[PDB]
RNA sequence: AAGGAAUUAUAACAAAGAAGUAACACGUAAAGUGUGUAUCAAUCGAGUUUCUGACCUAUCAGCUUUUGAUGUUAGGGUAUUGGCCUAACAUGGCUAUGACGGGUAACGGGGAAUUAGAGUUCGAUUCCGGAGAGGGAGCCUGAGAAAUAGCUACCACAUCUAAGGAAGGCAGCAGGCGCGUAAAUUACCCAAUUCUAAAGAAGAGAGGUAGUGACAAGAAAUA
RNA sequence: UUCAAAGAAUCAUUCUUUUUAAAAUCCGGAUUUGUUACUUUGAGUAAAUUAGAGUGUUCAAAGCAAACAGUUAAAGCAUUGUGUUUGAAUACUAUAGCAUGGAAUAACAAAAUUGAACAAGCU
RNA sequence: AAAAACCGUAAAUCCUAUCUUUUAAAGGAAGGAGAAGUCGUAACAAGGUUUCCGUAGGUGAACCUGCGGAAGGAUCAU
């Protein structure tokens, strides 16, 4: 089941009757993956689907959960270095990423996600690029420096 | 107004340091309805004025297919996938199906060629012939009339079209 | 010693030559075969290279063949699903907790239930990381029983 | 109220100026223009501070009055507007022409120059936008458009631009081996070859530039101004000739005299 | 229980010297406790040593010439700039003059001075007297 | 071993421990508690100016005989009762028993000085006049 | 024709469609200027926004979500993005790497003091940024204000009044009372530095100059 | 987990050149090969302060000026006229972000109840 | 134009509630200081019952006693 809300989901840039479905390539050598060229899905905020496009930072993170519709939470591990102590300390931040469903995301999965612009209260980010990655405790736990 | 004031997303009030800087302007909602024209103007920022259309009826309704246009009363609002309460309302926005006075697209038809510039070959649904068979057809609405102050929109075709009847569905 | 305070160094040290001796006789297929036959009949990966060392002529099956016994077994298919020392661990808790079971009073065994508990859940931890175990394992005293055949 | 700021505090105002932190609480606050305030230079500094014609921005203010004092060679009256990096000034009553270039420091000298070359200034052009009627127009570091540009003109690039008519003579390519200054960073006054261009995917395409003391130096392409084609420069460059010597280099020149 | 081998090893050559003994056992060689110990041989403050090749770790067991007055593993390995070294040799070597302060550098392994020289600092290993 | 941890990324625990520990440092926690304001009648400052209350004696800690000559006053500033002594070979009297009087601290932050128990304070000036200038008496006289 | 990437520039077709393109003023220059004007670009900027970066407290451990908390859809609104707001639907989001509270005698930063090197403390205060004009809130004008020597209202102070009404906001400059351990003249001027204007020629407590000044800092009599 | 080896200069040491495997690319010759940390170079940053260059504010704190030639002209350079040389450097502007050379040290990724590399054939 | 109605911003006032912060209070019960005050002698020596621990009960007060510990014992010793 493709239309699933109250609106008709349509594909804005699509063009039905003349010409000779819409996608995009939001490069920075991010290969459109085949479900996006294939397989309909209608998504206004994938980056290679919709009108969103990417174009700022671009940083790799970790899932963390995909229990949001079309929309991931990221960790980014890290280090903070304190000059005090001339040491590091493993430091994090959530980065909530719009999805789209191109990418099929368990957790823990590496992915990589570029900016775009303010898709909702805090995802300002959507997922470009997903490598597989096995985890074996809790993502929430995994430091993976990147 | 289309500023802070809310919660931190970790769920902390954010102590507020910062009156309303009047470029947060959320100036109040424009319910558009069905009837004889009329619009105001209000002054956005440098000097943009934008048209606050409060009744409507004439506007510029397109057919995709053909890829044309003409200028039709519109006679009722029958679906808002917002809410009920704006359809209820007879109130215009940008994704309301409503329905045309529909002769004009007839009577341009049969000006070009037949009865119910030209890539014609496509020749029409039969859903949306039995609409015209009536006189009036469902439309979507495009324009955001409460900024445009138009209320130019569309004809809803083959697949939408469907949908749209779908939803509609009387049944009980 | 990983939890008790014991200290010693008693262990089998392997010979600095690891070419085979002259003196070996036996071709690879043949003790590859011996090494199929005593898994079959119910030998554990240990016991089975230990049974080689003794009953047949050969010290070490990975100077006479390349690999070693457990990469043989499973080769050959007759892997367990539940590794050797693992499974091992988890028989002595089973052990355990039926004496507990049937006499409650006995705390020292109840303390070292607890240590065999955490050794398996370090090991089985271990072999999660690896793929020997599948992730869906978790361990359970209840099941636990059922789980070592 | 607040909205945009119409003084400049003299200690804010950008080192090339060259202000006092005395002889003065403010400073002039560059005109809107055809130059970003912090690589421009107002008039009333040209003047006062560098020509040293004027003693005060009143003397400054007066001089502009007579309408004697051309930019581009069209009068300017407005005491602060901005001149910047190659525009060419022409005091009617000496009958100076002067050139705005930088030194080997930051620092804006008027060059002196000729009335034939005078007549030609260099202009880089930034955007290259598509109008009404399929029409081209560039859009100079002047903040100037020229429209119907040459075809061959890219984004990068340099033109050579006439004054008394607002059409171009000739342009020269952002090439691999072309005669460039820079106005910018550090290496601000240099002048080079380009040995290399880096052209990174999302970020600012940096480009190497080997001078003619063979010393490389690295910069932003942003704000490199091409001025030739590897033989010859297409202006009159000041005495140093965009040769930063090195400090220690510096010193014993200074020393020798 | 071993974490840094080379601090071990170097650990145990500080004993041995002040023992005053001539051989010693390092018990587990590794690659950069054997380029830690070339070095040092360059620099004169050791004599041979017989890295034996078990099949294991390897022992070494070196030659001492009753030069050295210590040496240590600064552990931690501190990331350390180029600019910053001065400060940290101050720190920690007798004398200007002499002592050497080790440093892995993309350079391979190397002395404060061959740093200085080449122009990248490292990680800082360890150090003699 | 050390005792702390030295690893290269060991900083947060560093830090903490740290953070944690400051607070034995008395002087530290002298410096850092917010009771400083409360429980101080200077309130963080050099000096108060206070009426006097009572013209009184203290007997000193027991190796030392004397009688030392105080002066209990109040803070117009908090309204805090202090003890402040008074200096001078005889400038109990150079005081009236109510005068504008402005006390210093004796020296040593809030403890206490010498002979004296439990007064923290030196008054240090009268109707405004300097209580060492009155001492000295060729510099000034006390008006009123 | 670009840009890493376009639903970009642009071109065509079908519909609407603002505003505009001099019913203006000088007499100039070597035919010029002022004023105005649609769109574009530049500029002076502004708004949002990415990442990273902060002090004390666990005698603050669970928070956030009817009251938008987290997201999806559709809209409304905005100059534009966005729970920014509405409706409908999910049940999310943050947290022992300290969420959420509490405290700060907290505006932030550039910096200051003091240090061999680390550091520790300070940073109201020359510049940049934020905020505020007694307290909240609300608007009008305008390119830009949620303005405060704009306005509306309430609260708290408070002035004149013929008692009907009326105006008022020094955290501008001086100056005064109060508070206080604790801080200067109701000075002269636009000359300099700048701003504003119908832009040399006017204004400017912006700014400068003196006055008070043992805050500091430097040089230096008393032979 | 690529260790090493050889030649030339200098006062046992220093700095330099050359080759010792495998794969892809280019007309037998010639040239690319994990990620991040780390490090090196840059780039880009307001000045004031700070360090710091120059400069006899009479010194100094300063400031960002100045110096030079002359009882009034020579000299230069300009085609009788025009003073001239100049200076207001440089470094600091995180711990993050940007590009960047990297051989060591660290991680991580790649990797057998089976994993991918070619040559042939069929779709 | 006034006036009105409805959403929507929404001051202010009042009522609770909760929290924070100073602050009163009969009495209670600590602490510190002082004064050659009363009662003992607890500890320091085998301190005149070795001391000390934890715990429980006791008692004007130091303290006493039980149980199990310790030597920081007065025993490095058959
Ligand atoms: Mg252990
Ligand atoms: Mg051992
Ligand atoms: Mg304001
Ligand atoms: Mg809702
Ligand atoms: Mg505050
Ligand atoms: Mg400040
Ligand atoms: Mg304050
Ligand atoms: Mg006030
Ligand atoms: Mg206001
Ligand atoms: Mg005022
Ligand atoms: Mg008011
Ligand atoms: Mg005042
Ligand atoms: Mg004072
Ligand atoms: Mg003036
Ligand atoms: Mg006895
Ligand atoms: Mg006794
Ligand atoms: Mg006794
Ligand atoms: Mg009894
Ligand atoms: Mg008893």
């Amino acid at each position: 089941d493709v239309q699933h809300e109250r609106a008709y989901q349509k594909q804005e840039g699509a063009s039905f009757f003349n010409s000779k479905r819409y996608w995009k390539k939001v490069g920075l050598g991010f290969a459109t993956p085949k479900e996006a060229k294939e397989g309909v899905y209608v998504d206004k905020k994938c980056p290679f689907t919709g009108n969103v496009s990417i174009r700022g930072r671009i940083l790799k993170g970790m899932v963390i959960s995909n229990k949001m519709k079309r929309t991931i939470i990221i960790r980014r591990n890290y280090l903070h270095y304190v000059k005090k102590y001339n040491r590091f300390e493993k430091r994090h931040k959530n980065i909530p990423c719009h999805c789209s469903p191109c990418f099929d995301v368990k957790e823990g999965d590496i992915v990589t996600v570029g900016q775009c612009r303010p898709l909702s209260k805090t995802v300002r980010f959507n997922v470009l690029h997903v490598e597989k990655h096995q985890i074996f405790g809790s993502a929430r736990k995994q430091f993976v420096l990147f | 107004r289309d500023g802070r004031h809310k919660l931190r997303l970790t769920g902390g009030k954010k102590k507020i340091h910062k009156k309303k800087r009047k470029y947060e302007l959320g100036r109040p909602p424009s319910n558009t309805k069905l009837g004889s024209r009329q619009v105001h103007v209000v002054r956005g920022r440098g000097r943009n004025y934008k048209y606050r259309a409060i009744k409507l009826d004439s506007g510029s309704f397109s057919w995709p297919t053909f890829g044309i246009s003409k200028n039709t009363r519109i006679i009722d609002v029958v679906y808002n996938a917002s809410n009920n309460e704006l359809v209820r309302t007879k109130t215009l926005v940008k994704n309301c199906i409503v329905v045309i006075d529909s002769h004009p697209f007839t009577t341009w038809y049969e000006n070009t060629f037949g009865t119910t510039k030209i890539g014609k070959s496509k020749n029409i649904d039969p859903l949306l012939l039995e609409q015209f068979k009536q006189g009036r057809v469902l439309a979507c609405i495009s324009s955001r009339p409460g900024q445009c102050g138009k209320a130019d929109g569309y004809i809803i075709e083959g697949d939408e079209l469907l949908f749209y009847k779908r939803k509609m569905d009387k049944r009980n | 010693r990983m939890y008790g305070k014991g200290k010693g160094i008693s262990s089998s040290t392997l010979p600095y030559k690891r070419k085979q001796p002259s003196w070996l006789k036996q071709k690879p297929s043949e003790i590859e075969d011996a090494i199929i036959k005593l898994a079959k009949k119910g030998q554990t990966p240990s016991q089975i290279g230990a049974t080689l060392r003794d009953n047949y002529g050969i010290p070490q099956v990975k100077s006479v063949t390349g690999n070693k016994i457990l990469r043989i077994l499973r080769a050959q298919g007759i892997a367990t699903t539940i590794p050797e020392d693992l499974y091992f661990l988890i028989k002595k808790a089973v052990s355990m907790r039926k004496h507990l079971e049937k006499n409650k009073k006995d705390k020292d065994c109840k303390f070292r239930l607890i240590l065999t508990e955490s050794k398996i859940h370090r090991i089985s931890r271990y072999y999660k990381r690896k793929k020997l175990l599948p992730s869906n394992w978790k361990y359970q005293s209840s099941t636990a029983s059922a789980l070592i055949a | 109220g607040k909205g945009i700021k119409k003084h400049l505090k003299r200690v804010n105002a950008p080192s090339h100026w060259m202000l006092n932190k005395m002889g003065g609480q403010y400073a002039p606050k560059t005109s809107s223009g055809p130059h970003k305030l912090l690589e421009s230079i107002p008039l009333v500094i040209l003047l006062r501070n560098r020509l040293k014609y004027a003693l005060t921005f009143d003397e400054v203010k007066m001089i502009l009055i007579q309408k004697i004092v051309k930019v581009d060679n069209k009068v300017r009256t407005d005491c602060t507007f901005p001149v910047g990096l190659m525009d060419v000034i022409h005091i009617t009553k000496s009958n100076e022409y002067f050139r705005l270039l930088y030194d080997i420091k930051g620092r804006f000298v008027p060059h002196r120059i000729t009335n034939e070359e005078s007549k030609y200034k260099l202009c880089k052009v930034k955007k290259i936008l598509l109008r009404k009627g399929r029409l081209s127009i560039a859009v100079t570091h002047d903040g100037r458009s020229i429209p119907y540009i040459h075809p061959d003109v890219k984004v990068n690039d340099t033109v050579r631009l006439d004054l008394e008519t607002g059409k171009v003579l000739e342009h020269l390519k952002f090439q691999v081996g072309s005669l460039v200054m820079v106005t910018a960073g550090h290496s601000v006054g240099r002048v080079g070859v380009i040995s290399s261009i880096d052209k990174n995917m999302g970020t600012y395409d940096i480009i190497h530039v080997k001078d003619s003391r063979n010393k490389v130096f690295a910069t932003r392409l942003s704000n490199v101004f091409v001025i030739g084609d590897n033989t010859k420069p297409y202006i009159s460059l000041p005495r140093e000739k965009g040769i930063k010597l090195d400090i220690i280099e510096e010193r014993r020149n200074r020393l020798k005299a | 229980v071993r974490m840094s081998v080379l601090a071990d090893c170097l650990k145990t050559i500080n004993n041995a010297e002040k023992r005053g003994r001539r051989q010693v056992l390092i018990r587990p060689s590794s690659k950069v406790v054997i380029k830690f110990l070339q070095y040092m041989q360059k620099k004169g403050y050791i004599g041979s040593f017989e890295i034996v090749d078990d099949h294991r770790s390897g022992k070494i067991v070196v030659n001492l010439l009753g030069r050295i007055n210590k040496c240590a593993v600064i552990s931690p390995r501190y990331d350390v700039k180029l600019d910053e070294i001065e400060k940290i040799i101050t720190s920690i070597l007798p004398s200007r003059l002499f002592g050497h302060l080790i440093l892995t550098t993309p350079y391979g392994i190397m002395d404060h001075e061959e740093a200085r020289r080449k122009h990248t600092g490292g990680k800082v290993l360890g150090f003699f007297f | 071993g050390s005792g702390k941890p030295s690893g290269l990324r060991a900083a947060r625990k560093l830090r903490i421990r740290r953070r944690t520990q400051r607070w034995a440092d008395k002087s530290y926690k002298k410096s850092h508690l917010g009771t400083r304001w409360k429980s101080n009648p200077f309130r963080g400052s050099s000096h108060a100016k206070g009426i006097v209350v009572e013209k009184v004696a203290i007997e000193a800690k027991q190796p030392n005989s004397a009688y030392r000559k105080c002066v209990r006053v109040q803070l117009i500033k908090n309204g805090k009762k202090i003890t402040a002594f008074v200096p001078g070979d005889g400038c109990l009297n150079f005081i009236d028993e109510n005068d504008e009087v402005l006390v210093s601290g004796f020296g040593r932050s809030g403890h206490s000085v010498g002979d004296l128990p439990g007064v923290k304070f030196k008054v240090v000036k009268v109707a405004r006049v300097s209580l060492l200038a009155l001492f000295k008496e060729k510099k000034e006289k006390p008006r009123s």
